[PDB]
C-alpha cells in the first residue's frame, strides 16, 4: 500500500528522471516526415519552461518543499537560469510516413511523512529535466491507440527510485 | 447517417489530429532541390519564438478565443498559444542516382471546443495550435511535361498527420465548485449550502476506501451526475483528506441531465481518485442534502450506473420512459413496483422492451431486510430490442432491471413495461 | 502565345516556388572544398533579403498585387518576420576539387488581365522562398559553361505551376 | 601577345572568379589538426553579419567606392558589400589510417570595372566581394623535416576557384536614358528632344512583332548603337507597351562609334526584350529624328550590322575605310556607289580586301523598286584578307558588302575598295 | 644556435599556425565520453579569447610588433571581431572510456634582430587561432603520463615555419 | 601508510583530475531515453556563459576564494572561473536491436591548493573548475525489477576522469621578487639590498651559457634555494640579458629550509631558462650578498646537491646531521673535516650511514690547489641504510660525500659520521 520501513517523521525522497505526466502528451506538438527523410525537434530548458510543478500537503508548503529539495539534492533555481537543449532524430523509411511529437520530462521529488511504517502525507514537486519523443509508421485512415497520443496518469520511462533523506527540526 | 453522439451535457475538447495544413500552400515554408549524392535541411531555429494560432467560432461572445485557450489549458494543459522554444528541423540526402525535392510546410494540430446539449452542438470552436511540420519529400520534376492551369480549392484544412481523436470532457468554469474536505467512510450527508442557491454547481470529494456507493438527493430528487478527474491522486497525498489539484478534466462516469427524473447513482469509487458531483438547476426554495452511502451488500451489482425509479406504474397497460441512452458497454437501470395490492399469490404478466437501442437486461427482485437491500437475480441475458418475451411478476413488488447498451442506434433510449391482467 | 482558356476579367496566380533571377546568381559567394571534406553553405530568411521584388503595371500596382496574393494565398508579411534557415552540404572526390555556390528561390506570383482569350497586362511578384546550390568540380584551369555561372533570364528548377483565382470587383 | 578587346566604347563590370585569397596568409581563418577516426569542422555562424570586402581603383574620382558598387548592382545586382548572412562551415572526418589537417580561408569573389575606350581601357578598378571560404585538406606534417626560411611573396591573390570571365556591359549613369512608351509596330519616328541636347543618350524601346528592323538618324548621320537589356520581357507585360524594369545591364548589339560616320543599323528585334539606343555626341544645333522601320524585304539579309554608306568613292584609284571591327562571327557592311554615269555598260574593275583581319564576304547589288530595296547576291564566299581577286562591276550602281570577321587581329577593320579603269 | 643567414636589420617572422602554450593545456576543461557515444567539444573566437599574448624588448615594443606584424601578415584587430567557431568530434569504443581535453592554438610572429648572422634579439607574439583537442581511453586507475596532460615548454603541432620580410627605417 | 611528501616549503597547486561530479545527482544535467534506430542530443550551448565554480578551504583569511584563483592563474594561466565560450554535446545514436540510455552530467576540474611547511599541509583549498561534461549510456531499464528504496550517500565528489597528479610549485606572492637584469658569465657578486631587509624574497635571473654553477651566501650563511621557472626562455630573448617573463609556476631543483644550516648550491643551469633563488629570512642587520661562480673542475661531479658544510666534528665518537631528505634519486651532499692535526700519517676509522632512508653515496677526497677544488673519487655505490663498512681516512683532511636517495622512507635524511681513534 503506502507503507515503507523507515522510522517515523519527515522524509525527502528523489524518486528518478524521466517521468512524463498526464494529460499534456501532445502539447509541443509533432512532425510528419516521409520517404527517407529525417526528422529532428529539439527544446531548449530556460526560464519559462523551466518553471517546476508544486503539489504541497498542510504539513509541506511550496517553501518547505523547495528548500529542502534543494538542500539535499540538486538547486534547481540556479541550475535552470542556465539554457540546455537537447535533440531527437527519426528517420522515415522509404514509402511510408512516421509522426514523431515530444514532451517535456521531469526529476520527481516528494516530502513524506511516516508514522507507524505508514505514509500518511505527501507532497509532490516536478522539477522540468529533459524531453522524449515518440513515433508511429501510419498507414492514411489507420486507427491509433489511444493510448500512443494520451497518457491518463503519471508514469516513469525510466526505472523508478527512491532516495531518502530524513529530515530533522529546526 | 450521422454517428449517435451519447455525451453527457456539457462541454468537450477535442484533439483531432496533428499535421493539418491549409490549402493553397499557404503554409508551405518552401521547397530545396537536392542534387544527387548531396543533402539539404529546412530549419526552424526559433531566433524569434513567435507563432501563428489559428481561430474559428460559433459564437464569439462565450467561446471567444481567450475562453477556448481557456478550456484547451483545462483539457490538455496547453499554455504557450502565441510562442514555441520547439525546434524542428528536416534533413534530406539525396540517393546516388537521383535528385530529390524536400517541401517543408508548417502545421497545426487542430483542437474542436463543444457545447453538446441534449443531442446536437449547440457552441462550436476550433483552434489550430503551432506545430511541428511537415516534410514530403518527392523524385525531381522532369522537363517539362507541361503546366497544366489549375482553380484555387476552396479555403480550408488538410490532415497529414495519423488518425486521432481524443475527446475530453471540461468543468464548466460559469458554475461553482464546493469540496468536501474530509475523505468519505461509510457514511456522509453534505447540506446543500446558500452560497450556491439555484444555479448548477460541482461538488469535489474523495473517498477513503475503493469500494461501491449510493449517491443520491433527498427522496432522489433532482437527479445527479458524476465525474472522475483524469489523473488525479497521482501526486500530492494527505490520509483521510481531499488534496485538490485543479484539475478541470473530466470523465463522465454516469447520470442524467433531466433534472426531475428520480433517480439514484451506483458507482465504483476508488480512494486514489478525486470525483465530480454535478448537481442540476433546482427550482425549489427547499433544503436538500447528497447521501453518500457505501454499498456491502447486493445493491453492488448496479454500478456503475444511474437508477431510475418508476412512480406511475399503478395501472394495466402500456408504460414507457424515456431517457438519455448509455454508450454501447455502459448501463442503466430502472426500479419500478408492480401495480396491485401485494399479497404474494396475485401475478400479473410483464412485458419488458425497448424500442431502438438493443440492450442486455438482467431483471432482479429487489426486498429489503433489516440487513439491507437483497436483489435475487430472476432473469438473465434479457435481449432488450423488441422483445416478445413476457414474464409473471408478483403484484405489489419491487423489481431492478438493469440494462446494458450494446447498439447504440437512438440519443434515447425508450423503455417499455406493458402490464397485462 | 499568351494565350488562355479563361473567361475575361483579372486574375491571382501562383506560378510555383524554384524560381532563380536572371543575372543574380553568384551574388552570395561560394566555396571551395577539396580532397575528401565536406562544404556546407546556408542562409536565414528574415528581414532585408526577405524583401520581395514587385514588378506593376498601369492596372495594378504594387498594393493590388501585395493584397490580392495575401488574401488568396500565402501572406508573405506575417510569415517573413519568422526567421527559416535551409542548409546544402557536398563533399568533394579525393583528389579533385569542388566549387559551389548559393543563390535565392523566389515564389512567382502574377496579376493577369485577360480580353477574349488572351492575356494582355500582367505584373509579378517575386517572393523569397529559399535557395539552391549549383556545384561543380573542376581542374586548374578548366574552362567552364558560362551558363553554370550566369542566368540570362528568370528560369524555374521545378515544374512551373499555374495556380489561377478569379478576382471580383470592388 | 595582348588579346585584341573588340568591345565597344563604355562601361563593363567583369566577374573574374571566386575563391580568391590574399598572399603571406593574409585571409587564413585556420587549421585543425584532426586525429584519425575524429572529426573537425570550421563555422563562420554569422553571428556579426559585417564582411570585408577589398578595393582598389586608378581613378578615386570617379571610380570611388561607391560609384564601383552601384556598377556592380547595375551588373549582377550584388546589394550587400559589407553584411552577409550566409553561412559557411567545412567539416572533415579523417581515415581510420593517418591523422588530417584542414586549412580554412576566406575567399573574395573578384570583380573588375573597366572604362573602354577606343582600344585600350582608361580606367580600371577591382573590388574584392566578400564569398564563402576556401578549405584545402593535407595529410599530417611529419617530425620535423627542417624548417625552411621563405622571404614574403609580393602582396597580391591566388585564385582558388575555377576559371571565369563573366563580361557584362552597363549603361553610363551620366547619360539619360529617354523612353518610347508605345511599342513599335512598322514604322516610328521619334524626335529627338532638347532637353537632352548635345550630351549622349540612351533611348528604351519595345517592338510589338519580332521582327528585323532599319534604325538609323536623318541623313545616317550620327551613327547610332545599340544594346539589349539582359533578361528584359521577362516579367510584367502591358500589351502594345513599354515595361520598364530598371534593367542597366547591357549586351552590345551593334553600331560605330565614330559620330560622323554616316551608318544605319540593321537588326532582329524580339518583342519579349527590350532595347536601348545609344545617341551619341552629336556637335550640331539642328534638329533629328531616329527612324524605325520594320523591314520585311531583302534588307532582312543584312542583319545584324552597321552599314557605312561610302560617299568619297568618285574617282579611280585606291580607297580605304577603317571601323572599329567586329568580334568573331559578328557583322559589318559597306554600301557603297561605283563612280561614273550609270548607262548600263560601261564597267570598272573592283578589289575588296581587308588589311589584318580575316573576313568571309558576301556581296550585293541594291536596286530599288518601288517596293522598297532589292538585294541580287552576286558574290558569296569572298575571303577578303589580302584578296587579290578582282570583279568587274558597273559604273554608277550601287552595292552592299556584307562581312563576317573570322579572325580578328586587328581592334579595326581596313577595308579596301580598289577600283580600276 | 641562434644563427641565421641573413643581413644585420629587424624582421617580422610568421613562424606558422599550430602553436600551443606550456601549462595552459588544460584550463578549459574536458569531456568524458563512454561505450558507443560521441563526444563534441568546440569553441568561439571573440573578443576576450582574442587578445592575443606579447612578450616585447627593448628595442621591440607592443606597439612595433602589433604595427609591423599587421602590415605585413594578417591584420588580427580586424579579423577576430568577427566570431569564428570550431568543433572537434571523438567517438567512444564500446565498452570503454574516452577523455578528451580543448585548448587553444595560436599563429606564433617574432620580431628579430639580426647582426653578423646571429639572432641578438627577438620579441614574441601568440596571436589565438583556433583549436585543438587530445584524447585517451582509459581505465578505472589507470596511470597516465603527465606529458599527455601537461606541456612544459611551448610546441608547433604542425609543421614549424619561418616566412620572413624585413623592416625598413623610419 | 601516509605517503612521505618530500616536497620544499612553500605553495603548491595540484590539478587532480577531470570528470568530478557530486553525489546524488546534484550535476545530473538529465537522461535521453532513445528509441533503438533513434538519436538523441544533449547541448550546452553557451547562450549564457555563466558557469558555477565551487570552492572549500581551511583558512578564509589567507586561501581566500580570490587568493586561490590568482594561485591558478600562477601555476596553469586559467583565467576564466565564473564563465566559458566552450561548448560540449554529447550525441547517441541507439543500435538497431534494443533502446538506450544517456545521462549527462556537469563536471568539475579539481585544482588543490596547498601550503606545505616542514613536513605537513598547513593551509588548503580545493577549487572545483566547471569543465566539459560527463556522459554515460545504459541499456534501457526493463519493467519493472522493482524499486528498491536506498538512503543518500554522503556530500562529496567522484571522479569520472582519468587518474590524474600534476603538481606545480607557484611563487609565493606576499614576498618580493628582485632582478638581476644582466645574463651571468663566469662570476657574478649580488649585494643584498635594503628594499628587502629580514623577509624573504626572491631573486630571478638568467645565465650566458649553459653551465654547471656553485652558488651561496657569504660564509655559506643563510642556506639558498633555486628555482626553475617552468616553460621560461621560449619566447622573448636579448643577448646577454634578462628576459622576465612574469612566470610564477616553479620547479624545485634544491636547497635547504633551515637558514642557520651552512650550505652551497650546485647546479647545472640552462641559458635558454629562467631560474629563482630563495633567500629565507635572516635574523640579522649584518650585509651580505650571493655569489654565483661557473665551475670548470672537479665541482661539476656534486650537480644537483646542496653541500652542507660540517663544522662541528672535533672530537672522535658519534655524529650526526639531520636534513630534509631529496626525493627518490635527488642528491644531497655533505663537506666534513676529519677531527686531528693534518700530518699526512696520522688516521682515524670513519663510518658513515643513514638511520631509515635508503641511499647511494660517492666519496671524495678535497684537495684544493692553485687551479681551483680537487675531488678524487676513493668510494663508490655506498650503500648507507644502516651501513656497517668503515673505511680509514687522514686526520686533517676534507672530504665530501655525496648522497643519492634511492628510498625514500622518511620526510628527514639522518646521516650518522661515527668516528674511531
Ligand atoms: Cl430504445
Ligand atoms: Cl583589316
Ligand atoms: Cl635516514
Amino acid at each position: 500500500s503506502d507503507t515503507i520501513d523507515l522510522a517515523d517523521g519527515n522524509y525527502v525522497v528523489r524518486r528518478g528522471d524521466g517521468w512524463i505526466l498526464s494529460r499534456q502528451n501532445q502539447i509541443l506538438g509533432g512532425s510528419v516526415i516521409s520517404n527517407g527523410s529525417t526528422g529532428i525537434v529539439g527544446d531548449l530548458r530556460v526560464n519559462d519552461n523551466a518553471i517546476p510543478y508544486y503539489y504541497p500537503t498542510p504539513s509541506f508548503n511550496e517553501e518547505y518543499i523547495k528548500n529542502n529539495i534543494q538542500t539535499v539534492f540538486t538547486n534547481f533555481t540556479e541550475a535552470n537560469q542556465i539554457p540546455i537543449g537537447f535533440e531527437f532524430s527519426k528517420t522515415a523509411p522509404s514509402n511510408k510516413n512516421l509522426y514523431m511529437y515530444l514532451q517535456y520530462t521531469y526529476i520527481r521529488y516528494e516530502i513524506i511523512k511516516v508514522l507507524q511504517h505508514e505514509i500518511i502525507e505527501r507532497a509532490v514537486l516536478y522539477v522540468p529535466s529533459l524531453g522524449y519523443v515518440k513515433s508511429i509508421e501510419f498507414n492514411p485512415g489507420e486507427k491509433i491507440n489511444k493510448d500512443f497520443y494520451f497518457l491518463t496518469n503519471d508514469k516513469c520511462i525510466l526505472n523508478e527510485q527512491f532516495l531518502y533523506k530524513k529530515i530533522l527540526e529546526t | 447517417t450521422q454517428r449517435v453522439l451519447p455525451y453527457s451535457n456539457g462541454l468537450y475538447v477535442i484533439n483531432k489530429g496533428d499535421g493539418y495544413i491549409r490549402t493553397n500552400d499557404k503554409d508551405l515554408i518552401g521547397t530545396l532541390l537536392i542534387e544527387a549524392g548531396s543533402s539539404g535541411s529546412i530549419i526552424q531555429p526559433r531566433l524569434r519564438n513567435t507563432t501563428r494560432p489559428l481561430f474559428t467560432t460559433s459564437n464569439d461572445t462565450k467561446f471567444s478565443q481567450q475562453y477556448t485557450e481557456e478550456r484547451l489549458k483545462d483539457a490538455f494543459n496547453v499554455q504557450l498559444f502565441n510562442t514555441s522554444t520547439s525546434l524542428f528541423k528536416f534533413v534530406e540526402e539525396a540517393p546516388s542516382d537521383k535528385n530529390i525535392c524536400i517541401k517543408a510546410y508548417n502545421t497545426y494540430e487542430k483542437y474542436e471546443l463543444i457545447d453538446y446539449q441534449n443531442g446536437s452542438i449547440v457552441n462550436k470552436a476550433e483552434y489550430y495550435l503551432p506545430s511541428l511540420g511537415y516534410c514530403e519529400v518527392t523524385n525531381a520534376p522532369s522537363p517539362e511535361s507541361e503546366v497544366v492551369k489549375m482553380q484555387v480549392a476552396e479555403d480550408g484544412f488538410i490532415q497529414n498527420g495519423p488518425e486521432e481523436e481524443i475527446v475530453v470532457g471540461v468543468i464548466d468554469p460559469s458554475e461553482n465548485i464546493q469540496e468536501i474536505n474530509t475523505a468519505i467512510s461509510d457514511n456522509y450527508t453534505y447540506n446543500i449550502p446558500g452560497i450556491v442557491n439555484n444555479n448548477p454547481f460541482y461538488i469535489l470529494f474523495t473517498v477513503n476506501t475503493t469500494g461501491i456507493y449510493k449517491i443520491n438527493a433527498q427522496n432522489n430528487l433532482p437527479s445527479l451526475k458524476i465525474y472522475e478527474a483524469i489523473g488525479s491522486g497521482n501526486r500530492n497525498f494527505q490520509s483521510g483528506n481531499l488534496c485538490d489539484d485543479d484539475i478541470k478534466a473530466i470523465n463522465y462516469i454516469t447520470g442524467f441531465d433531466s433534472p426531475n427524473a428520480k433517480s439514484y447513482l451506483v458507482v465504483l469509487l476508488n480512494k486514489d481518485k478525486n470525483y465530480y458531483i454535478r448537481v442540476p438547476q433546482t427550482s425549489s426554495n427547499i433544503e436538500n442534502q447528497i447521501q453518500f452511502k457505501r454499498e456491502e451488500g447486493d445493491l453492488r451489482n448496479l454500478m456503475n450506473s444511474s437508477v431510475n425509479i418508476i412512480d406511475n406504474l399503478n395501472s394495466t397497460g402500456a408504460h414507457y420512459y424515456t431517457r438519455q441512452s448509455p454508450d454501447v458497454h455502459d448501463y442503466i437501470s430502472y426500479e419500478f413496483t408492480i401495480p396491485g395490492n401485494f399479497n404474494n399469490k396475485d401475478t400479473s404478466n410483464i412485458r419488458l422492451y425497448t424500442s431502438y437501442n438493443q440492450g442486455i437486461g438482467t431483471l432482479f427482485r429487489v426486498t429489503e431486510t433489516i440487513d439491507g437491500y437483497n436483489l435475487i437475480n430472476i432473469q438473465q441475458n434479457l435481449h432488450l430490442l423488441n422483445n416478445t418475451n413476457s414474464i409473471r411478476l408478483l403484484n405489489g413488488a419491487i423489481y431492478i432491471l438493469k440494462v446494458e447498451v450494446t447498439e447504440l442506434n437512438n440519443y434515447n433510449i425508450r423503455l417499455h413495461i406493458d402490464i397485462t391482467n
